[PDB]
């Protein structure tokens, strides 16, 4: 026979619930070849949550241990409906499984290998990737991109060293979901970083005090200024003066590759990136 | 323009296509209301008025409003609101009904009359079998069905009971929705009434939801819209529900805005009033997502203490009056980018209708004296010796 598991605290065949959680926990039933949706998960936990057993030598649906349990059903269900998630995240499931315990780590490795590319020995398409993210939620930031670069860095730790190709990861607007263990030995497996941000004071000081060479344009803010000076050494303030006010296109940098701080006057790049946004002057004016 | 006092009117008193909207019913169905034609002047002897459906508000959206909190409250709402477009009010009864013509009768207290045959009824209304209606019913409708639901139990005799212990686990629920429905200063700005239209295909949300929101900000690029300076009045609204209608205006239109796409938009403006009040995750999602949909907001108020940190610092151009406490001056200087410290110190003496402006679009921070509009708006100073004589 079957049963069926609902996600409500209703009464139907709700007397030998106890007899299939035990038997379910102990893997003595059958299993599946395919992937359950993700709004799976909101019925099981309550199912376990709420086994209850009665008197009268049976099981209880109690409604006093589902108010325990409540606030996680709560956050799934309200995840899955939501169209600005489910339009990033695809979630109907459908997929194949192969038996053994390694289900997990399959998809895993390959989503890694299609964003960070394949390890050495095997022919790779593309030299250079852009992943444009523009119908991101910024609500769902530092939860889709803490993650990315989290199981990228639980691959390469796993892979070695002698398998692994160097590389560039460019990282923009850094303080929205980089608010720690990847650059400490990114030297090593040849991983490199490039962070752009305009909030230096929203950053964990590690990551700031990890570097080598720093690059600095206009900067005009009390509390911007103090995560410079506290991240380069003492023995120069005469040249952090001059920061808040520098001119359009011009920065200082001071480093390892430069002999002694510079004020330089960049080049324009040709061809550039996108210019701008729309224009209500030209939409306004097109009677 | 979100109005709050009544008091813009007066300053378009001579522009064309000009609408005004008052928020609340006519004291008397005899009251003056007419419209205008395309090209014509505004003046001040034209209004109209409209109150806001309680389908409008949407799935999501009207359980924020109730806030279920223990036990079993959510499933109970939750399969309340998906068995509404098969329920049925006819005099002053709420009825199921089958594809034969049989009836059944809804009760909202605990009455033992027919109590047998009740768990096949519910059973069949779960799984979509029964007949559907096509008409919106009346707000007080989710108490009995939430009743019910949560009053169902096994009976021994293998049939069906009301247990009067499942009606303690969601009767706070049904108290809040019934003292809501018959609250005077609440029913006067949202329509509980019903008696619509309710198309079928399983897409009746997005409709009512559309609908207002073409109402109150405009229709998209290719159509035609009758107006191009709209005023909201909101001088009938209780102190006590303008957060939630306020905020739940902001978060539908954000919806529509990112249905419509990059393609289908229209830049517009938006000017919010004492915008500390409603604009305390997802109740921001407009003033971040506002850039890519072409919408801008011009944020008006008296405590920018009270504003998130976020929000204060996605403005590119700043003009500040007098301003003498120092949570206020704190969390100025803390939340801007662009300026001096040498500049913040004349804010604390600044004489009336005068300011200082920094930002993009100033190459040099300036100290302003501001003209004065002509005519201004309607605001006036109250008079209690007048009447004391």
């Amino acid at each position: 026979e079957t049963f069926l598991l609902y996600d409500d605290c209703r009464d139907t065949n709700q007397s030998k619930l106890a007899e299939w959680l035990d038997l379910l926990r102990r893997r003595r039933l059958k299993r599946t070849n395919v992937w359950p949706p993700f709004k799976s998960l909101a019925t099981l936990v309550a199912e376990f949550g709420c086994v209850a057993a009665d008197r009268s030598n049976g099981s209880k649906r109690d409604a006093f241990g589902f108010s325990n349990v409540l606030p996680l059903v709560k956050i799934i269900q309200q995840l899955a409906e939501d169209i600005r998630f489910k339009s990033i995240v695809n979630l109907n499931g459908g997929g194949e499984l192969a038996d053994g315990g390694t289900h997990w780590d399959k998809a895993m490795s390959d989503e890694v290998d299609y964003f960070f590319g394949k390890e050495k020995g095997q022919e790779n398409d593309w030299n250079v990737h852009i992943v444009n993210m523009k119908n991101l939620a910024q609500d769902h930031a530092p939860m889709l991109l803490s993650a990315l670069l989290e199981m990228f860095a639980e691959i390469l730790f796993r892979r070695g060293q002698e398998r692994s190709y160097p590389t560039v990861l460019l990282l923009e607007e850094a303080h929205h979901y980089l608010r720690e263990r990847l650059a400490k030995e990114g030297r090593k497996f040849k991983c490199s970083l490039i962070v752009s941000t305009q909030r230096p004071s929203e950053l964990s000081p590690t990551v700031l005090a990890m570097c080598s060479n720093w690059f600095s344009l206009r900067l005009t803010n009390e509390r911007d200024l103090q995560a410079l000076r506290y991240a380069m050494e003492s023995g120069n303030e005469q040249i952090l003066k001059q920061i808040s006010g520098l001119p359009r296109g011009d920065a200082v940098a001071f480093g390892s590759a430069f002999n002694l701080p510079v004020r330089i006057s960049i080049n324009q790049a040709r061809p550039g990136p996108k210019s701008s946004d729309a224009v209500f002057s030209e939409e306004w004016a097109n009677c | 323009i979100f109005d709050i006092n009544g008091e813009y009117a007066q300053a378009f008193t001579g522009i064309p296509n000009v609408k005004h909207t008052i928020l609340g019913e006519s004291p008397n169905v005899d009251s003056l209301e007419k419209k205008q034609q395309k090209g014509e002047l505004y003046s001040e002897e034209y209004y109209c008025y409209k109150k806001i459906p309680y389908q409008a508000l949407g799935f999501a959206g009207l359980i924020k409003l109730l806030r279920p909190s223990d036990k079993t409250q959510l499933p109970a709402l939750r399969n309340a609101l998906s068995a509404i477009n098969r329920t049925h009010f006819k005099s002053r009864n709420i009825y199921l009904e089958k594809d034969d013509g049989e009836t059944f009768l809804l009760y909202d207290d605990c009455r033992d009359t027919n109590q047998s045959k009740l768990a096949e009824w519910l059973d069949l209304l779960r799984r979509r079998r029964l007949k559907r209606t096509n008409v919106w019913p009346p707000f007080k409708s989710l108490a009995t069905l939430v009743a019910e639901f949560g009053c169902v139990a096994a009976d021994r005799s293998n049939g069906s009971k009301r247990d009067a212990f499942g009606f303690s686990n969601v009767l706070p629920l049904v108290k809040i929705i019934q003292q809501l429905a018959e609250d005077i200063r609440f029913k006067s700005i949202v329509n509980l009434n019903g008696g619509g239209e309710l198309a079928d295909g399983g897409t009746h949300w997005d409709k009512a939801m559309s609908d207002e929101v073409d109402y109150f900000f405009g229709k998209e690029k290719g159509q035609e819209n009758d107006w191009n300076v709209h005023i909201v009045n909101m001088k009938n609204l209780a102190q006590d529900h303008a957060p939630m209608l306020l905020s739940a205006l902001l978060e539908m239109f954000a919806e529509i805005l990112f249905r419509r796409g990059q393609e289908r938009s229209y830049p517009t403006v938006l000017l919010l009033e004492e915008a500390h009040h409603y604009l305390r995750k997802a109740y921001e999602r407009l003033a971040k997502e506002g850039r890519k949909f072409k919408c801008s907001l011009i944020v008006s108020t008296q405590r920018p203490s009270e504003l998130s940190p976020t929000v204060l610092a996605m403005c590119s151009n700043w003009f500040s009056l007098r301003l003498t406490n120092e949570r206020d001056l704190q969390a100025l200087r803390y939340a801007m980018e662009s300026g001096n410290e040498q500049i913040l110190k004349q804010i604390s003496g600044l004489p009336r209708g005068d300011a200082v402006a920094f930002g993009s679009a100033f190459n040099l921070p300036v100290r302003i004296s501001i003209n004065q509009a002509r005519p201004g708006p309607k605001s006036s100073d109250a008079v209690f010796s007048e009447e004391w004589a």
